[PDB]
Protein backbone atom coordinates (compact mmCIF):
# COMPACT_ATOMS: atom_id res chain seq x y z
CA UNK A 1 0.00 0.00 0.00
CA UNK A 2 3.09 2.36 0.53
CA UNK A 3 4.92 2.22 -2.62
CA UNK A 4 1.36 2.11 -4.91
CA UNK A 5 0.84 5.35 -2.67
CA UNK A 6 4.27 6.88 -2.91
CA UNK A 7 4.42 5.86 -6.39
CA UNK A 8 1.43 7.59 -7.76
CA UNK A 9 2.28 10.55 -5.42
CA UNK A 10 5.19 10.89 -8.30
CA UNK A 11 3.30 10.63 -11.12
CA UNK A 12 4.65 6.70 -11.43
CA UNK A 13 2.60 3.41 -10.74
CA UNK A 14 3.98 0.28 -8.43
CA UNK A 15 2.79 -3.45 -9.63
CA UNK A 16 3.67 -6.27 -8.06
CA UNK A 17 2.14 -8.35 -10.48
CA UNK A 18 4.48 -11.95 -10.78
CA UNK A 19 5.38 -11.63 -14.52
CA UNK A 20 3.94 -8.22 -16.15
CA UNK A 21 7.02 -8.92 -18.97
CA UNK A 22 7.41 -12.35 -21.07
CA UNK A 23 11.38 -11.90 -21.80
CA UNK A 24 12.07 -10.08 -18.41
CA UNK A 25 12.89 -11.75 -14.63
CA UNK A 26 9.63 -11.33 -12.73
CA UNK A 27 8.58 -10.42 -9.48
CA UNK A 28 9.49 -12.40 -6.86
CA UNK A 29 8.70 -12.61 -3.49
CA UNK A 30 10.97 -15.03 -1.63
CA UNK A 31 10.46 -15.80 2.48
CA UNK A 32 13.30 -16.04 4.85
CA UNK A 33 11.96 -18.63 7.50
CA UNK A 34 12.86 -19.44 11.17
CA UNK A 35 11.30 -20.69 14.19
CA UNK A 36 12.38 -19.60 17.60
CA UNK A 37 11.43 -20.65 20.75
CA UNK A 38 9.91 -18.27 23.72
CA UNK A 39 13.38 -17.78 25.27
CA UNK A 40 14.63 -16.54 22.15
CA UNK A 41 16.50 -19.58 20.04
CA UNK A 42 16.40 -20.49 16.67
CA UNK A 43 15.53 -23.88 16.56
CA UNK A 44 17.16 -23.56 12.85
CA UNK A 45 20.45 -22.96 13.86
CA UNK A 46 22.29 -26.24 14.32
CA UNK A 47 25.36 -28.59 13.59
CA UNK A 48 24.08 -30.49 10.72
CA UNK A 49 24.80 -29.10 6.91
CA UNK A 50 25.18 -25.64 6.18
CA UNK A 51 24.45 -24.92 10.08
CA UNK A 52 21.35 -26.10 10.27
CA UNK A 53 19.38 -28.49 12.55
CA UNK A 54 17.36 -31.40 11.84
CA UNK A 55 14.73 -29.69 13.02
CA UNK A 56 15.05 -26.96 10.28
CA UNK A 57 15.44 -30.41 7.56
CA UNK A 58 12.57 -31.42 8.95
CA UNK A 59 10.33 -28.14 8.53
CA UNK A 60 12.14 -28.29 5.13
CA UNK A 61 10.69 -31.87 4.65
CA UNK A 62 7.52 -30.43 5.07
CA UNK A 63 8.00 -27.42 2.28
CA UNK A 64 9.06 -30.23 0.22
CA UNK A 65 6.35 -32.65 0.86
CA UNK A 66 3.66 -30.13 0.42
CA UNK A 67 5.14 -28.26 -2.45
CA UNK A 68 2.49 -28.99 -4.94
CA UNK A 69 -0.26 -27.36 -3.11
CA UNK A 70 1.38 -24.56 -1.18
CA UNK A 71 2.00 -23.53 -4.77
CA UNK A 72 -1.47 -22.62 -5.34
CA UNK A 73 -1.24 -20.55 -1.98
CA UNK A 74 2.09 -18.53 -2.69
CA UNK A 75 1.50 -18.27 -6.41
CA UNK A 76 -2.24 -17.60 -6.48
CA UNK A 77 -2.92 -15.99 -9.97
CA UNK A 78 -3.10 -17.83 -13.97
CA UNK A 79 0.47 -14.83 -14.09
CA UNK A 80 1.66 -17.09 -11.51
CA UNK A 81 2.74 -19.74 -13.86
CA UNK A 82 4.63 -17.56 -16.48
CA UNK A 83 7.15 -16.80 -13.56
CA UNK A 84 7.53 -20.71 -12.78
CA UNK A 85 8.93 -22.64 -15.48
CA UNK A 86 9.67 -19.73 -17.57
CA UNK A 87 11.85 -19.48 -20.97
CA UNK A 88 15.19 -17.78 -20.15
CA UNK A 89 14.98 -13.76 -19.99
CA UNK A 90 17.32 -11.49 -21.78
CA UNK A 91 19.61 -11.03 -18.25
CA UNK A 92 20.36 -14.73 -18.96
CA UNK A 93 18.25 -16.63 -16.23
CA UNK A 94 14.62 -16.38 -14.43
CA UNK A 95 15.78 -16.70 -11.25
CA UNK A 96 12.71 -18.53 -10.09
CA UNK A 97 11.74 -21.82 -9.15
CA UNK A 98 10.89 -24.91 -11.86
CA UNK A 99 11.35 -27.81 -9.74
CA UNK A 100 10.63 -29.54 -6.23
CA UNK A 101 13.97 -29.35 -4.55
CA UNK A 102 16.38 -27.13 -2.79
CA UNK A 103 20.05 -26.16 -3.12
CA UNK A 104 22.59 -24.51 -0.64
CA UNK A 105 23.43 -20.87 -1.09
CA UNK A 106 21.91 -21.83 -4.53
CA UNK A 107 19.37 -19.22 -6.30
CA UNK A 108 18.34 -22.01 -8.96
CA UNK A 109 15.80 -24.01 -6.35
CA UNK A 110 12.47 -23.86 -4.97
CA UNK A 111 14.54 -23.41 -1.65
CA UNK A 112 18.15 -21.70 -1.02
CA UNK A 113 19.82 -22.21 2.26
CA UNK A 114 21.21 -18.81 2.49
CA UNK A 115 23.10 -18.79 5.61
CA UNK A 116 23.12 -20.89 9.01
CA UNK A 117 19.81 -20.50 10.68
CA UNK A 118 17.45 -20.27 8.13
CA UNK A 119 15.60 -21.21 4.87
CA UNK A 120 14.69 -19.32 1.83
CA UNK A 121 11.06 -20.30 0.47
CA UNK A 122 12.08 -18.48 -3.28
CA UNK A 123 8.63 -20.24 -4.43
CA UNK A 124 6.18 -16.85 -3.89
CA UNK A 125 5.90 -14.37 -5.97
CA UNK A 126 4.37 -10.91 -5.96
CA UNK A 127 0.65 -11.78 -6.08
CA UNK A 128 0.69 -13.89 -3.04
CA UNK A 129 -1.09 -13.10 0.18
CA UNK A 130 0.76 -11.55 2.97
CA UNK A 131 -1.22 -13.87 5.96
CA UNK A 132 -1.56 -16.94 3.92
CA UNK A 133 1.54 -17.12 2.90
CA UNK A 134 3.31 -17.59 5.96
CA UNK A 135 0.07 -19.25 7.06
CA UNK A 136 0.44 -22.13 4.46
CA UNK A 137 4.31 -22.04 4.64
CA UNK A 138 3.69 -23.13 8.62
CA UNK A 139 1.13 -25.44 8.31
CA UNK A 140 3.01 -27.52 5.91
CA UNK A 141 6.35 -26.70 7.99
CA UNK A 142 5.21 -28.10 11.04
CA UNK A 143 3.50 -30.98 9.79
CA UNK A 144 7.20 -31.32 8.41
CA UNK A 145 8.39 -31.33 11.93
CA UNK A 146 5.66 -33.35 13.13
CA UNK A 147 6.49 -36.07 10.89
CA UNK A 148 9.90 -35.70 10.57
CA UNK A 149 9.82 -35.01 7.05
CA UNK A 150 13.28 -36.01 4.65
CA UNK A 151 13.54 -33.03 2.48
CA UNK A 152 15.52 -35.42 -0.20
CA UNK A 153 19.55 -35.01 -1.53
CA UNK A 154 20.66 -31.30 -1.67
CA UNK A 155 21.49 -30.68 -5.19
CA UNK A 156 24.41 -28.25 -5.68
CA UNK A 157 23.53 -27.44 -9.32
CA UNK A 158 22.45 -24.74 -11.51
CA UNK A 159 19.20 -26.34 -12.83
CA UNK A 160 18.47 -24.60 -15.33
CA UNK A 161 21.25 -25.90 -16.97
CA UNK A 162 21.60 -29.28 -15.29
CA UNK A 163 17.97 -29.96 -14.50
CA UNK A 164 17.96 -32.52 -17.37
CA UNK A 165 21.29 -34.32 -15.28
CA UNK A 166 18.83 -35.01 -12.36
CA UNK A 167 15.21 -36.77 -11.88
CA UNK A 168 13.57 -33.94 -9.80
CA UNK A 169 9.61 -33.26 -9.81
CA UNK A 170 8.63 -30.20 -11.31
CA UNK A 171 6.38 -27.86 -9.71
CA UNK A 172 2.48 -27.34 -10.47
CA UNK A 173 2.27 -26.15 -14.27
CA UNK A 174 -0.43 -23.85 -14.02
CA UNK A 175 -3.54 -22.37 -11.43
CA UNK A 176 -5.58 -25.42 -11.51
CA UNK A 177 -3.37 -28.27 -11.53
CA UNK A 178 -2.38 -25.86 -8.58
CA UNK A 179 -5.30 -25.88 -6.80
CA UNK A 180 -6.33 -29.87 -7.27
CA UNK A 181 -2.85 -30.07 -5.40
CA UNK A 182 -4.32 -27.77 -2.44
CA UNK A 183 -8.00 -29.35 -2.05
CA UNK A 184 -6.15 -33.07 -2.02
CA UNK A 185 -3.84 -31.65 0.59
CA UNK A 186 -5.20 -32.48 3.93
CA UNK A 187 -2.49 -30.63 6.32
CA UNK A 188 -2.43 -27.94 4.00
CA UNK A 189 -6.34 -27.91 3.43
CA UNK A 190 -6.94 -27.90 7.39
CA UNK A 191 -4.44 -25.92 8.44
CA UNK A 192 -5.95 -23.16 6.24
CA UNK A 193 -9.09 -23.80 7.50
CA UNK A 194 -12.01 -22.53 5.81
CA UNK A 195 -10.08 -20.21 3.85
CA UNK A 196 -8.95 -22.99 1.78
CA UNK A 197 -11.81 -23.88 -0.18
CA UNK A 198 -12.80 -20.52 -0.56
CA UNK A 199 -9.97 -19.30 -1.76
CA UNK A 200 -9.98 -22.52 -4.22
CA UNK A 201 -13.23 -21.64 -5.10
CA UNK A 202 -12.07 -18.20 -6.43
CA UNK A 203 -9.26 -19.03 -8.16
CA UNK A 204 -11.36 -22.00 -10.17
CA UNK A 205 -14.02 -19.28 -11.01
CA UNK A 206 -10.80 -16.96 -12.46
CA UNK A 207 -9.20 -19.97 -14.34
CA UNK A 208 -13.10 -20.54 -16.09
CA UNK A 209 -12.99 -17.01 -17.10
CA UNK A 210 -9.32 -16.98 -18.19
CA UNK A 211 -9.57 -20.17 -20.00
CA UNK A 212 -12.17 -18.59 -22.66
CA UNK A 213 -10.00 -15.46 -23.57
CA UNK A 214 -8.77 -15.29 -27.29
CA UNK A 215 -5.40 -14.69 -27.12
CA UNK A 216 -3.50 -12.78 -30.18
CA UNK A 217 -0.71 -15.79 -30.92
CA UNK A 218 -3.93 -17.84 -31.01
CA UNK A 219 -5.01 -15.80 -34.18
CA UNK A 220 -1.63 -15.16 -35.84
CA UNK A 221 -0.52 -18.98 -35.61
CA UNK A 222 -4.19 -20.92 -36.30
CA UNK A 223 -6.22 -18.29 -38.52
CA UNK A 224 -4.53 -20.08 -41.50
CA UNK A 225 -5.04 -23.40 -40.30
CA UNK B 1 24.66 -15.32 -88.31
CA UNK B 2 23.09 -12.37 -90.14
CA UNK B 3 21.45 -10.15 -87.03
CA UNK B 4 20.16 -7.81 -89.50
CA UNK B 5 17.87 -10.25 -91.71
CA UNK B 6 16.96 -11.94 -88.12
CA UNK B 7 15.70 -8.37 -87.06
CA UNK B 8 13.47 -7.92 -90.25
CA UNK B 9 12.50 -11.72 -89.86
CA UNK B 10 11.70 -11.70 -86.46
CA UNK B 11 10.58 -8.28 -86.34
CA UNK B 12 13.01 -6.81 -83.77
CA UNK B 13 13.75 -3.15 -84.08
CA UNK B 14 16.33 -2.71 -81.50
CA UNK B 15 18.93 -4.78 -79.80
CA UNK B 16 20.85 -4.93 -76.18
CA UNK B 17 24.31 -5.34 -76.73
CA UNK B 18 24.96 -5.84 -73.39
CA UNK B 19 28.11 -7.18 -70.82
CA UNK B 20 28.63 -7.94 -67.81
CA UNK B 21 31.31 -5.66 -65.96
CA UNK B 22 33.13 -7.15 -62.60
CA UNK B 23 30.49 -6.44 -60.39
CA UNK B 24 27.63 -7.79 -61.95
CA UNK B 25 26.15 -5.19 -63.60
CA UNK B 26 24.57 -5.32 -66.82
CA UNK B 27 25.83 -2.64 -69.07
CA UNK B 28 24.16 -2.34 -72.28
CA UNK B 29 23.73 -0.31 -75.30
CA UNK B 30 20.24 0.02 -76.96
CA UNK B 31 20.66 -0.05 -80.80
CA UNK B 32 18.03 0.21 -83.38
CA UNK B 33 18.36 -2.37 -85.81
CA UNK B 34 19.36 -0.18 -89.12
CA UNK B 35 22.92 -0.30 -86.98
CA UNK B 36 23.50 -4.05 -86.03
CA UNK B 37 25.38 -5.34 -88.94
CA UNK B 38 28.46 -3.09 -88.22
CA UNK B 39 28.14 -3.22 -84.80
CA UNK B 40 27.86 -7.16 -84.79
CA UNK B 41 31.20 -6.86 -86.91
CA UNK B 42 33.04 -4.12 -85.15
CA UNK B 43 31.36 -3.97 -81.54
CA UNK B 44 29.88 -1.33 -79.77
CA UNK B 45 32.05 1.16 -78.10
CA UNK B 46 31.95 2.20 -74.60
CA UNK B 47 34.33 4.41 -71.98
CA UNK B 48 35.33 0.99 -70.10
CA UNK B 49 36.45 3.24 -66.71
CA UNK B 50 32.85 4.07 -66.24
CA UNK B 51 32.01 0.45 -65.66
CA UNK B 52 33.43 -2.08 -63.53
CA UNK B 53 35.86 -3.26 -65.55
CA UNK B 54 39.26 -0.86 -63.29
CA UNK B 55 40.24 0.98 -66.25
CA UNK B 56 41.47 4.73 -66.78
CA UNK B 57 39.26 7.49 -68.09
CA UNK B 58 42.49 8.22 -70.66
CA UNK B 59 41.83 4.18 -71.91
CA UNK B 60 40.78 4.30 -76.04
CA UNK B 61 37.51 3.15 -75.69
CA UNK B 62 36.54 -0.96 -75.19
CA UNK B 63 35.06 -2.35 -78.14
CA UNK B 64 31.84 -4.96 -76.77
CA UNK B 65 31.33 -7.49 -79.55
CA UNK B 66 27.76 -9.44 -79.38
CA UNK B 67 27.62 -13.05 -79.53
CA UNK B 68 25.17 -13.35 -82.00
CA UNK B 69 24.20 -17.41 -81.05
CA UNK B 70 23.07 -15.42 -77.36
CA UNK B 71 20.17 -13.70 -79.15
CA UNK B 72 17.25 -13.68 -76.94
CA UNK B 73 14.03 -11.79 -78.23
CA UNK B 74 12.49 -10.37 -74.42
CA UNK B 75 9.38 -12.44 -74.18
CA UNK B 76 7.78 -9.50 -72.55
CA UNK B 77 8.64 -7.30 -75.28
CA UNK B 78 9.81 -8.71 -78.72
CA UNK B 79 10.96 -5.80 -80.44
CA UNK B 80 13.76 -6.17 -78.61
CA UNK B 81 16.90 -8.43 -78.72
CA UNK B 82 19.31 -9.04 -76.21
CA UNK B 83 22.68 -10.24 -76.97
CA UNK B 84 25.61 -11.35 -74.23
CA UNK B 85 29.11 -9.48 -75.55
CA UNK B 86 32.70 -9.79 -74.99
CA UNK B 87 34.27 -7.06 -74.06
CA UNK B 88 37.47 -6.46 -76.74
CA UNK B 89 40.33 -3.97 -75.65
CA UNK B 90 43.43 -2.82 -78.05
CA UNK B 91 42.32 -5.84 -80.25
CA UNK B 92 42.37 -8.32 -77.70
CA UNK B 93 39.67 -9.73 -75.75
CA UNK B 94 39.87 -7.87 -72.54
CA UNK B 95 41.10 -10.40 -69.79
CA UNK B 96 39.24 -8.07 -67.28
CA UNK B 97 36.13 -9.01 -68.83
CA UNK B 98 34.19 -11.66 -66.45
CA UNK B 99 32.86 -13.22 -69.62
CA UNK B 100 36.12 -13.39 -70.95
CA UNK B 101 38.06 -14.49 -68.42
CA UNK B 102 35.34 -17.34 -68.33
CA UNK B 103 35.79 -18.26 -72.02
CA UNK B 104 39.57 -18.20 -71.22
CA UNK B 105 39.16 -21.26 -68.47
CA UNK B 106 37.17 -23.15 -70.78
CA UNK B 107 39.21 -22.77 -73.16
CA UNK B 108 42.35 -24.21 -71.38
CA UNK B 109 39.77 -27.00 -69.88
CA UNK B 110 38.18 -28.05 -73.32
CA UNK B 111 41.79 -28.30 -74.71
CA UNK B 112 41.99 -31.04 -71.93
CA UNK B 113 39.24 -32.77 -73.65
CA UNK B 114 36.76 -32.16 -70.27
CA UNK B 115 33.64 -29.38 -70.64
CA UNK B 116 31.97 -27.81 -67.95
CA UNK B 117 27.87 -28.27 -67.57
CA UNK B 118 26.57 -26.80 -64.90
CA UNK B 119 23.07 -25.50 -63.40
CA UNK B 120 22.01 -22.32 -61.78
CA UNK B 121 19.61 -22.09 -58.58
CA UNK B 122 18.91 -18.36 -58.63
CA UNK B 123 16.88 -17.75 -55.50
CA UNK B 124 15.30 -14.45 -55.05
CA UNK B 125 13.11 -12.60 -52.54
CA UNK B 126 9.87 -10.42 -54.01
CA UNK B 127 9.49 -7.19 -52.34
CA UNK B 128 7.67 -3.86 -52.17
CA UNK B 129 9.01 -1.38 -55.03
CA UNK B 130 10.59 0.41 -51.89
CA UNK B 131 12.33 -2.35 -50.61
CA UNK B 132 11.04 -1.99 -46.68
CA UNK B 133 8.68 -5.53 -46.81
CA UNK B 134 8.44 -8.57 -48.87
CA UNK B 135 5.42 -8.55 -51.79
CA UNK B 136 2.56 -10.49 -49.65
CA UNK B 137 2.09 -9.60 -46.10
CA UNK B 138 -0.17 -12.58 -46.10
CA UNK B 139 3.34 -14.71 -45.97
CA UNK B 140 3.76 -14.91 -42.52
CA UNK B 141 4.31 -18.42 -41.42
CA UNK B 142 7.46 -20.21 -39.18
CA UNK B 143 7.89 -22.67 -42.21
CA UNK B 144 6.77 -21.16 -45.27
CA UNK B 145 8.71 -23.65 -47.76
CA UNK B 146 7.07 -24.96 -50.79
CA UNK B 147 3.68 -23.04 -49.30
CA UNK B 148 1.02 -23.70 -51.82
CA UNK B 149 -0.86 -20.78 -51.02
CA UNK B 150 1.95 -17.91 -51.37
CA UNK B 151 3.08 -19.71 -54.01
CA UNK B 152 -0.47 -19.39 -56.16
CA UNK B 153 -0.78 -15.53 -54.68
CA UNK B 154 2.33 -15.06 -56.99
CA UNK B 155 1.05 -17.45 -59.90
CA UNK B 156 0.95 -14.98 -62.29
CA UNK B 157 4.46 -13.76 -61.63
CA UNK B 158 6.22 -17.12 -61.79
CA UNK B 159 3.86 -18.99 -64.20
CA UNK B 160 4.71 -16.05 -66.85
CA UNK B 161 9.03 -16.11 -66.34
CA UNK B 162 8.19 -20.14 -66.43
CA UNK B 163 6.48 -19.81 -69.88
CA UNK B 164 9.18 -17.44 -70.89
CA UNK B 165 11.63 -20.03 -70.24
CA UNK B 166 9.96 -22.86 -71.74
CA UNK B 167 9.79 -20.57 -74.34
CA UNK B 168 13.11 -20.20 -74.79
CA UNK B 169 13.83 -23.82 -74.54
CA UNK B 170 15.68 -23.30 -71.11
CA UNK B 171 13.89 -26.98 -70.31
CA UNK B 172 12.28 -25.04 -67.05
CA UNK B 173 10.79 -27.94 -64.87
CA UNK B 174 10.02 -26.45 -61.52
CA UNK B 175 9.50 -23.66 -59.35
CA UNK B 176 8.22 -22.79 -55.83
CA UNK B 177 8.39 -20.88 -52.54
CA UNK B 178 11.49 -21.58 -50.78
CA UNK B 179 12.16 -21.43 -47.41
CA UNK B 180 12.34 -17.81 -46.07
CA UNK B 181 9.07 -15.52 -46.22
CA UNK B 182 8.56 -13.70 -49.52
CA UNK B 183 11.05 -16.07 -51.41
CA UNK B 184 10.84 -18.23 -54.81
CA UNK B 185 12.86 -20.52 -57.18
CA UNK B 186 12.77 -21.30 -60.48
CA UNK B 187 14.60 -23.91 -61.85
CA UNK B 188 15.85 -25.02 -65.60
CA UNK B 189 18.03 -27.98 -67.38
CA UNK B 190 21.83 -27.44 -66.61
CA UNK B 191 24.11 -26.98 -70.02
CA UNK B 192 27.37 -26.00 -71.42
CA UNK B 193 28.58 -23.67 -68.77
CA UNK B 194 29.21 -20.21 -71.12
CA UNK B 195 25.45 -21.12 -72.20
CA UNK B 196 24.21 -21.37 -68.32
CA UNK B 197 26.05 -18.28 -67.63
CA UNK B 198 24.72 -16.41 -70.58
CA UNK B 199 21.17 -17.55 -69.37
CA UNK B 200 22.14 -16.68 -65.84
CA UNK B 201 22.47 -13.27 -66.62
CA UNK B 202 19.40 -13.00 -68.97
CA UNK B 203 16.90 -14.55 -66.08
CA UNK B 204 17.97 -11.83 -63.61
N1 LIG C 1 24.89 -33.70 -64.60
C1 LIG C 1 24.56 -32.34 -64.21
N2 LIG C 1 25.51 -31.39 -64.21
C2 LIG C 1 25.24 -30.12 -63.85
N3 LIG C 1 24.02 -29.76 -63.47
C3 LIG C 1 23.02 -30.67 -63.45
C4 LIG C 1 23.28 -31.99 -63.83
N4 LIG C 1 22.12 -32.68 -63.70
C5 LIG C 1 21.16 -31.83 -63.26
N5 LIG C 1 21.71 -30.61 -63.12
C6 LIG C 1 21.05 -29.41 -62.69
O1 LIG C 1 21.09 -29.25 -61.29
C7 LIG C 1 20.00 -28.36 -60.94
C8 LIG C 1 19.22 -28.91 -59.88
O2 LIG C 1 18.68 -27.97 -58.98
P1 LIG C 1 17.45 -28.29 -58.03
O3 LIG C 1 16.36 -28.99 -58.90
O4 LIG C 1 16.91 -27.02 -57.46
O5 LIG C 1 17.91 -29.39 -56.97
P2 LIG C 1 18.39 -29.31 -55.43
O6 LIG C 1 19.67 -28.49 -55.72
O7 LIG C 1 18.58 -30.77 -54.86
N6 LIG C 1 17.23 -28.23 -54.77
P3 LIG C 1 17.53 -27.29 -53.40
O8 LIG C 1 16.82 -27.92 -52.06
O9 LIG C 1 16.99 -25.99 -53.58
O10 LIG C 1 19.08 -27.11 -53.02
C9 LIG C 1 19.19 -28.15 -62.16
O11 LIG C 1 19.50 -26.93 -62.74
C10 LIG C 1 19.60 -29.29 -63.00
O12 LIG C 1 19.35 -29.13 -64.32
C1 LIG D 1 17.57 -14.07 -7.71
S1 LIG D 1 17.10 -12.46 -7.66
N1 LIG D 1 18.32 -11.75 -8.38
O1 LIG D 1 16.85 -12.25 -6.29
C2 LIG D 1 15.62 -12.42 -8.63
C3 LIG D 1 14.38 -13.17 -8.20
C4 LIG D 1 13.28 -13.14 -9.24
N2 LIG D 1 12.81 -11.78 -9.44
C5 LIG D 1 12.14 -14.02 -8.86
O2 LIG D 1 11.19 -14.16 -9.70
O3 LIG D 1 12.11 -14.63 -7.76
MG1 LIG E 1 15.65 -13.75 -1.81
MG1 LIG F 1 16.58 -25.76 -55.69
MG1 LIG G 1 16.50 -23.80 -52.93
Amino acid sequence: FMVKSVAERHGLRATFMPKPFAHLTGNGCHTHLSMWTAAGDNLFEGDGELGLSPTAYAFLGGLIGHAKGLTAVVNPTVNSYKRLNAPVTVSGATWSPNTITYGGNNRTHMVRIPDAGRLELRLPDGAANPYLMPAAILAAGLDGIETQADPGQRLDIDMYVEGHSVEAEQLPLNLLDAVRALEADEVLAGGLGAAAAAFAKFKRAEWADYKSQLTEWERRTTLDC
Amino acid sequence: TDLASIAREKGIEFFLISFTDLLGVQRAKLVPARAIADMAVNGAGFAGFAAWLDMSPADADILAIPDPESLIQLPWKPSVGWLAADVHFEGRPFPKAPRVALKSVLARAAGKDMHLKHGVECEFFLIQPDGSAISDPADTQAKPCYDQDALMRRFDVIAEICSYMVDLGWGPYQNDHEDANGQFEMNWDYADALVTADRHAFFK
